[PDB]
């Protein structure tokens, strides 16, 4: 297969405005949400028809349980840091766990926490330790390092269940997540400002998101400034990019789609 | 606290041409925190069927969302797409290029 | 750190009844298991967190009540005899972290009987140690039976002048049956302590046997002719020699 | 899914004895170890998640991943090791499914046997002091008790002995009393 | 025709356990050798088989045997490993023998180390660490560090790999590996390797660099007793993406 | 009896390197040089047995059996040339007596020298600061950390093959706060123009 | 000294009858063995005394080793050699390599192979090359020349090593191999003279008649030097006589240094 | 295939004297292939106590060995040596000629 990834966010909110939930979890595979849960539904509920179909009532009245268990402690948490900071008024805390498995066979996993948007903790599964950012942090990350039983099972949920997870949440979407949809691309030259011709690489309607592009002169690599465009969504499940370069002798716009390469020559 | 103003991009589903029924997006994306608020509009006003993502989580630990209504583009009508969010004094009307 | 009640109770079918659990070690996950021979501990009900419950592998019969972040109830509707077991009480830290263990309460015996009718104290009997085991081992060994009591409510302790004792002393893990082929077979229970013959040779060396009963309690009404077989304790005692 | 650990074991004192359980889940989040005194509250023994063998004094708990199968070994077995030992994993949605526990039988070390059947009126009879190996049966009808057989120890003698108590209402009398099991030959009846 | 053929190519041990090293070769050679390489001396001969159905010792048999278990195949073992049996060992086979003039060929090499108890084997701790743009803007180039540190014994290998593949030009990775506490015989290891980009390439955002180091460690025979986790073979590896701005 | 050759050698890119091998044996049957690249296996070289020079490409092999000694000539030596060299004599029981191998080092020619310590990325995984001293001149020698807390590697060679382009590079690292590239490398002697760019 | 000798034989034989080995190596140094090799023994053992005494077992261990390597090749070579005949039945191959030190103090060395006891392959240490009888040695030849450091190992070996070796072979042996045992020589009639020698040491003797003091050649009978059982040897040379002229009959016999003439009456 | 027949020659170590203890010989020479079958006799009887070298290996390829046994030579008893070879279609004798 290519890369595929499962992973899971929080958001925390001390004191949100009206319409701010204060705590909001969402699932992923690769770009697709597949679960949410809010502190105003206080439901776990799928955000993918895949899984919605393949997982029993009993799953998802599992896990709603356990969420409502996990907003508790994410709130707490919360506060204890604000604590820390002297810090008062609103602010976030966030959380991302997950795990990749690679093209290659390879995995990797990861277990984070932000405070105000910002690195606050880095789990290291290779190690067994959390990278501290500040004094605070560090306080965080002694109590949880004295805990040796529970960063075992961190490293093993993230090698191992987590992997599996991802492959059995795989299959479930396979006719979604593993389909290709090749790009359609095109060049266009265009004089701009008096003497400088701008070119554009333009691709869309290509699935999955993952697109290589760049120019080449004289089939050798550029030296020049090339603007990239964001990989953006074009509503349909379908994705869209470009490069650009100003021409100042041989143009070539070069794609790389899920193995497939393609060259297009400038005139 | 660091707060980042969202980038927003507005481009259509497809390469855009007069008279043809089309999809035009709006992209909301690298803010914190997560309050805001978008809406589409049609030469100046709200457009009411109006379809969007839920918020969604960047690695970075910043958000996103897309919004989007079904168009027919002209050569007379002016799409823009208005983003509020705490880093902006004042509501940012962010105007459709056309696909230029 | 986990407090549970009542540690025994007889009820009749039909019945109802609350067991209580709190727990003052700040967790925000409790658990209620029924233990039944034969098989392992089954979930009856949980509370992840303060403010939500579900059910377990067995809810049905029951219900529950997280009536704060301390304390998690367990209610039986209408008592049936299925329903007889031992309830544990439990908690951890958070649920879902892995490797926080369990912390359990001590124990709820409930009994569930159709009626009382059957519900008896037993009789206490000590034996003194045979003068043959005194000269053949210099030791002295001193019996003490329980027996005729319904349900299987008891505990038998050793007391020797006035303090209890613990070495020396074995008890019958389980009682037996009395009558094996009854459904509501009576039990008796023995226990054995040993001392040094010279020891059960002073006259001044007071022993006694006594038995805990959990049976009826005063709510429970009582029409026949013996006397209320109530929560007691029953002893006989024996002298040195 | 499924777990088991056998009903009961049996080990003489100061020995070592290992505990099996394998379990058989969709997915996996640890494995504990409980034990249980008679009438009271399992207590933790130990968690184990990733492969090897964590010791903690006279116990250690072992766990492979690739057999699932986890053991917990006690070694220089003590009377007070008698107890039922719970295992339970937690499974892929953190759930745990228990064992049904395994009974741990020790039998001491009598060092000078002297089986002996023993009346005592105030009735029963005593049978005593026989070794570890002697098994006692149940009785032959009602109206005629037979208990199990219980280990005694007393601690300012540095002696323990096994002991089975009889009794019987009906005729009986301590000569035919424990007729029903093996009893040793030198067994003396006074 | 793959020549001479080894296995494994790396081992850790503990004193006192046995081993057998596989030597396989497809050349239709008569003659196999086992060789012991250690530093600062020449390669010394443990045993040798002329032809196929004869063995004889070399220089250093004692404690090991070995086995021509046919034309093709000469394993050798270690019955009870010690610490002075930590080596690199290389198969051998020739031709003929006593021949005069034939060369030698050698299998991949297999890297033994004894240990008398397996507490101070890790995994190493992999790191990547991105371009400075004070580089960038020099020289139009972007070099990449990646850091493999704590590692116990010296059983590894780094790679690097650009969009999912291994990539060797622009790659320089550390001959030897660095004691980090020279003074102690026991020190963990670490190694330090770069890959040097052209600023073009590292300013593509799409694209994607993994470092990996395979660590060759313990498996699931070998006991395991302590609190941390146990230091099995593995892959530990960390990743950059290229950055626009 | 014995077999003696040099434990290392230098020499630089483009040059000559003539490496020795002498042996005291009862009797000769023939001498053999192998090349080992690190981590890798011994191959066949050469074999001489009479006296004098044998060519082979860019290498020859000479022997002298009177003076009980041989070379290894490796004419307009490249970047790949870098590895051990073995030499080894049969002797009259026709088993082989093998030197301990010579570690042959091949400086690059560093055709626009430019050096400069740059302060890497800090990664959000790692508790590191990174320094890397790059594209000096091979005539430099990097020193080891005096700093027990500091780390520092040999000097490696790259060669980015599209563009034909070798550089020389060492890396520093430690997580002390007092850690800063512009004094990572004090305990070698750089070059008086290296480049330190402003920090912050 | 005296002109010595070392040399190894190599015999393989096909389809050997039943208990006869197929393969055999025997080592010389001048008439004496000194060494034996087959493939039922498997073992390379002294067949002289002076050579047991001197060679630790260590040696011994070392080339049974080899020698089993060069049984087995000896038999791959044979089967290759009579399958390019397109020979069945039984056949033999053979080998012989050695060098000569020679009194003057000049050398020799040779290497040699035979098929069937005729030779096959004979090398030319000095042009670097093979001698062919044939088509099938001629494609062995074309083989072993490819190989050209395998020429110069050899050239190497016979005029370096074999003589270092059998100079230290000459020395353990010295008490045998460098001793003197005069023959004993008498005339008798038989109508012919015949001259006899006997108790001699070492082997190599020249015996001949001479007529009125010239040398007759085809006249006279040469018998073969001939092992007498005891270490020593014995030879004769017979001459016909003329019974119509008279003539002075006379034997010469050289041996190691010293010439003897008998004058018949 | 040249194959070679065996030269066979018989003679005592000593000059022989009859009365005096001797050694017979039997030298077999210059055969091809090696396996050849020697017998010494006694009045044509076969002598059982008999030695014989090594096979041993000449210069031209060919082989030779060397028959003996102890004996003490009267003027009545004749002795012989017979040889048996591919190369020969019946034994042959020699006779030791005194
Ligand atoms: C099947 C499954 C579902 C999960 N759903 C969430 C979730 O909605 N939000 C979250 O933040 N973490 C989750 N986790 C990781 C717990 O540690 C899950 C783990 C598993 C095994
Ligand atoms: C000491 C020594 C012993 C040898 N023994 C034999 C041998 O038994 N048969 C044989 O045919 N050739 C031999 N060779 C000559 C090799 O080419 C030897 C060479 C040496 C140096
Ligand atoms: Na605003
Ligand atoms: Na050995």
């Amino acid at each position: 297969m290519r890369t595929h990834s499962l992973r899971y966010f929080r958001l925390g909110v001390s004191d949100p405005i009206h319409g701010v939930p204060e705590f909001i979890s969402v699932g992923y595979v690769d770009s697709h949400p597949i679960t949410t849960y809010d502190s105003v539904t206080r439901q776990k509920e799928p955000r993918a028809p895949w899984m919605a179909e393949n997982l029993a009532p009993d799953h998802w009245e599992r896990y709603t349980q356990l969420l409502r268990g996990w907003q508790q402690m994410f709130k707490v948490e919360l506060k204890r840091l604000q604590r820390h900071y002297n810090h008062s008024g609103s602010h976030t805390y966030q959380r991302m766990i997950g795990c990749e498995l690679l093209e290659d066979g390879s995995t990797t996993g990861f277990l984070q926490y932000a405070y105000d948007g910002q690195d606050f903790l880095i789990f290291n599964k290779d190690t067994l330790s959390w990278l501290a950012v500040d004094n605070v942090a560090h306080t965080i990350k002694q109590a949880w390092e004295a805990n040796q039983h529970e960063l075992l099972y961190q490293k093993n949920w993230l090698e191992e269940e987590c992997i599996a997870w991802l492959k059995r949440f795989l299959e479930y979407g396979k006719d979604t997540l593993q389909r290709t949809e090749p790009p359609l691309v095109r060049v266009n030259r265009k004089e701009t400002f008096p003497g400088v011709t701008a070119l554009f690489c333009k691709a869309h309607g290509f699935y999955p998101p993952e697109i290589y592009m760049t120019w080449m002169k004289n089939g050798e690599e550029i030296v020049q400034e090339i603007d990239y465009g964001d990989i953006l969504p074009s509503g349909d499940g379908t994705y869209q990019a470009w490069a650009s370069i100003e021409l100042d002798n041989l143009y070539s716009c070069h794609v790389e789609h899920s193995g497939v390469h393609m060259v297009l020559q400038v005139p | 606290m660091i707060q980042r103003t969202p980038k927003i991009q507005v481009y259509s589903r497809h390469p855009a041409e007069n008279g043809k029924s089309n999809f035009l997006n709006c992209y909301v994306s690298g803010f914190h925190p997560s309050d805001i608020e978008v809406d589409l509009l049609k030469n100046g006003e709200r457009i009411e069927k109006v379809e969007h993502s839920d918020l969604s989580f960047s690695k970075d630990w910043s958000f996103y969302l897309l919004y989007y209504t079904e168009f027919t583009p002209t050569e007379k009508d002016e799409y823009a797409c208005r983003v509020n969010h705490v880093t902006l004094s004042q509501p940012k009307i962010v105007k459709w290029d056309r696909d230029m | 750190g986990v407090t549970q009640t009542p540690k025994f109770q007889v009820l009749k079918t039909g019945q109802s009844m609350t067991l209580q659990c709190a727990q003052d070690m700040n967790h925000n996950s409790m658990y209620w298991y029924r233990q039944d021979p034969g098989m392992g501990l089954r979930l009856i009900y949980y509370s992840a967190s303060e403010g939500t419950t579900d059910k377990g592998e067995v809810p049905n019969g029951y219900n529950v009540s997280r009536l704060n972040k301390r304390e998690f109830s367990l209610r039986l509707e209408s008592a049936a005899p299925s329903q007889t077991s031992v309830y544990f009480c439990a908690s951890s830290v958070w649920t879902g972290e892995g490797s926080g263990e369990l912390f359990f309460g001590e124990g709820s015996r409930l009994t569930v009987l159709e009626d009382l009718k059957n519900v008896f104290p037993p009789e206490v009997a000590v034996f003194e140690p045979s003068e043959a085991e005194i000269s053949h081992t210099q030791k002295a060994t001193l019996v003490c039976l329980a027996t005729g009591f319904y349900p299987d409510h008891v505990e038998l302790s050793w007391w020797v002048n006035g303090k209890e004792v613990h070495s020396g002393v074995c008890t019958d893990p389980q009682p037996l049956k009395e009558q094996p082929a009854l459904n509501d077979s009576r039990y008796a229970l023995s226990s054995r302590l040993r001392v040094s013959a010279t020891f059960w040779q002073n006259p001044r060396n007071h022993f006694r046997c006594q038995v805990q009963f959990y049976g009826l309690s005063e709510n429970d009404e009582w029409t026949q002719d013996r006397a209320k077989p109530v929560t007691q304790i029953v002893s006989a005692e024996a002298w040195g020699r | 899914q499924n777990i088991d650990q056998p009903t009961e074991m049996t080990a003489t004192e100061g020995a070592i004895v290992q505990i099996n359980c394998t379990y058989q889940t969709s997915g996996f989040n640890g494995l504990f170890w409980y034990q249980q005194h008679a009438g009271e509250a399992p207590t933790f023994l130990s968690y184990n998640v990733l492969d090897g063998l964590e010791e903690k004094g006279r116990f250690s708990s072992f766990l492979s991943r690739s057999k699932g199968y986890s053991y917990l070994l006690l070694k220089e077995l003590q009377m007070k090791d008698s107890a039922s030992y719970l295992c339970a994993v937690k499974d892929s949605n953190y759930q745990l499914i228990w064992g049904a526990g395994t009974k741990l039988i020790i039998k001491p070390d009598i060092q000078n046997p002297d089986p002996a059947v023993y009346q005592l009126r105030d009735s029963v009879c005593l049978f005593t002091d026989f070794d570890s190996q002697t098994n006692v049966s149940q009785s032959k009808d009602s109206d005629v008790y037979i208990t199990d057989k219980c280990v005694l120890d007393m601690r300012s003698m540095d002696f323990k002995s096994n002991s089975a108590v009889a009794w019987s209402n009906k005729d009986f009398a301590c000569a035919n009393a424990f007729n029903n099991s093996i009893i040793p030959e030198d067994t003396f009846f006074p």
